[PDB]
């Protein structure tokens, strides 16, 4: 099992769940580089809905994919995963919001 | 000098729009840092429209998320885009 | 006269810091529903001008 | 405006970059600086010392060196070496 | 340079590049004494000890002899239990400095600060 | 001895900080600040700069590192650990552990000679 | 005089207001302030007013530089025998 | 604040609460002023491990809201269950289906949203100034009358 290169900022999420998530973003980074932040976060939303077992109810998964964004969001207890990806240079945040 | 926001994708009654372009021009004032304006946007909507609430501060990222309909509103103040929705 | 060490510097004491074991209850309840966190990716700026 | 040496090379005393991102910085310059000359071919060793910083260190660095020139810049925490060596002052700060 | 071989004058200084030198040092310890991230009972405080004593030499061995070492280990489980770690210490600036780094694990977290004053 | 480092005379400036930030003391629990998490930031803030304050006016030639660890209503195995490479007619450190209601917070002085 | 500039502003959909700026300015800045860093303050200070921050500009007689900029925010030109630079980044 | 005199009459030092690790200015661009701020002063106070994590007592000001917050929540799925459950004969929907069924696409649209971004992009600039050229030049008396002539 390979783990791409990464920065976490904040992991309120299983180890479990956030290295699945990282992979996914990995290959869907390099699927369409220098694509657009919304075409990425688009089907990484849609992999983590599809994908059973990875629900944690309550909200809806909702990813937002910038280079520079600060914010602040109320989620669902041990949904919430940023991170960095060290050669794409680009953060990512997942979550569910109720 | 700081001019009115534009609102690119929204989704708020006539009433609203006026009191998120009023919280916008009070906040991007008194907090500099681009989390601690989000912070301030957030903690205002939580007395008007109820307990649940979200908001984010980006000069260039992209996304699509899932929010209650007719509390959606995306304006771009000048050099600087601010995306807040519900739930 | 000026400021020199030729005098030892070696000698090492530790001391052990903890707190006091309570009760499991605790009176509080684990976590929120909603949680509340404010993410920023910008790195603080600050401006210096060399000539 | 107080200058010091330190390894080999002239720089703003108090140190606004971070010590190690520095000394390994200057370290490269003089060791670029003994194989390509600033008076030939100037133009090439600033963009091998750019690209080399984005490799070790954070990427998007800005690197400016000159016998004479002056400037104002924004830069991040701890991301910012202006040193002198012989007549020649490196300014260079991340973004 | 007059003023430079004045300025080793008013203080020698001797400084060794404190900061990242030190932090990449601690880094490489760290790891290897922390082993299983899962153990965190009662019986490994007293191990948790042993870890800090084995610190402060490597600090002597890493180019900083005429310093003043001081460092503190801190070695807590994590239940998504908020706390915050400052600190603040009074000494010669530019003269002195500190060194910190942080192992965050699934269940445990460790950080060594490092401190380090100048004397002659 | 007008200067020269003492234990006694540490752990009194410690116990007037904590005292300062939130400690009327007396024996009974006359106040009880529970610890959020927008408190903690500026709480340690405010202990630091006092407790360095407390120091500073009995202060000698010592330099002074103060570290300010604060724990979430206890609950989670914390073990601290402190070692100095000084001299020991010279200098010594202290640490000072409080449990104050909800709150606990730990407090470390290093001593360093000048 | 000016002999070899490089203009990579955007031109089009009127932002020429944020190119002539650049030519306006250097010239009233140059010939008051007479002081390297003290002109890259007010150049730059003008442009971040307008079209938003992140700009950084380097005013030097002779320099080397090479640097990684937003495309269509990069301006090269010599005001008299003074050689200024400035761009955005971020 | 105190100062350290040093033996035989040193050039004298102090030494100051700041940590020098600390940035020097911290500078913030306010979009309302519209110009970079600086700001001189700054928290100079080091931290090795900050932690904020969720973990609340009983009976605080924080718990009563996220209270509130279910008692809705379940107020909805209470009323959205009864309703589905009046509305059809003997309803056999279960509590996590009416949740489902409470998420409509006309009660929770889905819209994407990305800023603007210019494409990166690294380039050089060399300025070599004009040539300077030695001239050498005398002047004697009849050299200027030579020519005055």
């Amino acid at each position: 099992e390979p783990l791409p290169p990464h920065i976490i900022r904040f992991n309120d999420m299983a180890q479990h769940l956030l290295k699945k998530v990282i992979r996914q973003a990995d290959v869907l980074i390099k699927e369409n580089p220098q694509g657009l932040e919304k075409d990425i976060a688009l089907n990484l939303v849609k992999f983590v809905k599809s994908q059973p077992e990875f629900k944690i109810g309550d909200g809806e998964w909702q990813c937002i994919i910038g280079k520079n964004f600060g914010c602040s969001l109320t989620f669902d207890a041990n949904v919430l995963a940023f991170f960095d990806l060290l050669p794409s240079r680009k953060s990512i945040l997942l979550f569910k919001s109720g | 000098m700081n001019h009115e926001p534009e609102v690119k994708a929204t989704d708020m009654e006539e009433d609203m729009i006026k009191r998120v372009k009023e919280i916008a021009i009070n906040a991007v004032k008194e907090y500099k840092q681009e989390k601690q304006i989000a912070h301030y946007i957030k903690y205002e909507f939580d007395k008007i429209d109820g307990y649940g609430w979200n908001c984010i501060v980006g000069r260039n990222f992209g996304s699509h998320i899932i929010h209650q309909t007719k509390k959606y509103i995306f304006f771009k103040i000048n050099e600087l885009c601010l995306l807040l929705w519900k739930a | 006269k000026e400021f020199n060490n030729p005098i030892n510097f070696q000698d090492t004491e530790t001391r052990y810091g903890g707190i006091q074991n309570q009760v499991v209850n605790i009176n509080q309840y684990v976590q929120r529903n909603p949680n509340f966190i404010d993410l920023d990716n910008i790195a603080e700026l600050s401006e210096h001008s060399v000539n | 405006q107080q200058y010091k040496t330190f390894m080999g090379a002239r720089v703003l005393w108090p140190p606004e970059a971070a010590d190690d991102i520095l000394e390994g910085a200057i370290r490269e310059t003089q060791d670029a600086l003994k194989k390509f000359e600033i008076a030939r071919e100037g133009q090439k060793i600033a963009e091998h010392l750019k690209k080399y910083m984005d490799d070790h260190f954070d990427p998007y660095w800005h690197v400016f060196f000159g016998k004479n020139f002056g400037c104002q810049a924004v830069h991040n925490k701890n991301r910012f070496i202006y040193f002198y060596i012989e007549k020649t002052a490196f300014l260079m700060y991340q973004t | 340079r007059k003023r430079e071989a004045s300025l080793i004058t008013l203080n020698y200084i001797k400084n060794r590049f404190y900061p990242s030198k030190i932090q990449k040092i601690i880094k490489e310890l760290f790891e290897d004494r922390l082993k299983g991230v899962e153990y965190d009972p009662n019986n490994a405080n007293q191990l948790s000890e042993r870890l800090v004593l084995e610190l402060r030499e490597k600090i002597k061995r890493g180019k900083v002899p005429r310093y003043k070492i001081g460092v503190q280990v801190v070695f807590g489980e994590i239940k998504g239990q908020g706390l915050r770690i400052a600190s603040k210490c009074l000494w010669d600036v530019q003269n002195d400095n500190y060194a910190s780094y942080t192992y965050t694990s699934e269940k445990v977290y460790c950080t060594g600060i490092v401190f380090g004053c100048y004397f002659e | 001895t007008d200067k020269e480092y003492i234990s006694e005379e540490v752990q009194k400036a410690i116990d007037d900080s904590v005292k300062q930030v939130f400690g009327i003391k007396d024996d009974s629990s006359q106040v009880t600040i529970t610890y959020n998490k927008d408190k903690v930031n500026l709480w340690t803030q405010q202990i630091i700069d006092y407790t360095i304050r407390g120091l500073n006016k009995l202060g000698k030639h010592f330099k002074y590192c103060v570290t300010a660890i604060l724990q979430q209503t206890n609950h989670a195995g914390i073990s601290v650990q402190i070692t100095a490479y000084q001299d020991t007619n010279t200098d010594g450190s202290l640490i000072q552990c409080y449990e104050i209601n909800d709150i606990y917070a730990i407090v470390s002085v290093f001593a360093m000679a000048v | 005089h000016a002999n070899e500039q490089i203009i990579d502003m955007p031109e089009n959909s009127e932002m020429k207001s944020m190119k002539n700026d650049a030519f306006s300015q250097a010239k009233f800045a140059v010939e008051n302030y007479k002081f390297e860093n003290k002109i890259s303050s007010h150049i730059k200070k003008f442009f971040d007013e307008k079209y938003g921050p992140n700009w950084h500009c380097v005013v030097g007689k002779h320099f080397n530089a090479y640097v990684s900029y937003d495309s269509k925010n990069f301006i090269f030109f010599y005001e008299g025998q003074l050689a200024i630079l400035l761009y955005r980044k971020g | 604040l105190t100062a350290q005199e040093l033996n035989e009459d040193m050039p004298s030092k102090m030494l100051e609460p700041k940590n020098p690790q600390a940035p020097k200015n911290i500078t913030v661009y306010d979009y309302y002023t519209r110009k970079f701020k600086t700001d001189e002063l700054v928290d100079q106070m080091i931290v090795h491990f900050s932690m904020d994590g969720d973990y609340i007592w009983k009976e605080s000001n924080e718990y009563k809201t996220q209270e509130e917050i279910r008692d809705t929540k379940k107020a909805l799925i209470k009323e959205a269950m009864r309703k589905q459950e009046s509305e059809e004969p003997g309803a056999n929907h279960d509590e996590e289906a009416i949740k489902q069924t409470l998420r409509n696409k006309f009660n929770y649209n889905t819209r994407e949203c990305q800023t603007i971004n210019p494409s990166i992009r690294e380039r050089g600039v060399s300025t070599e100034p004009p040539p300077s050229d030695t001239i050498c030049g005398n002047i004697t008396q009849w050299e200027i009358f030579d020519a005055y002539y």
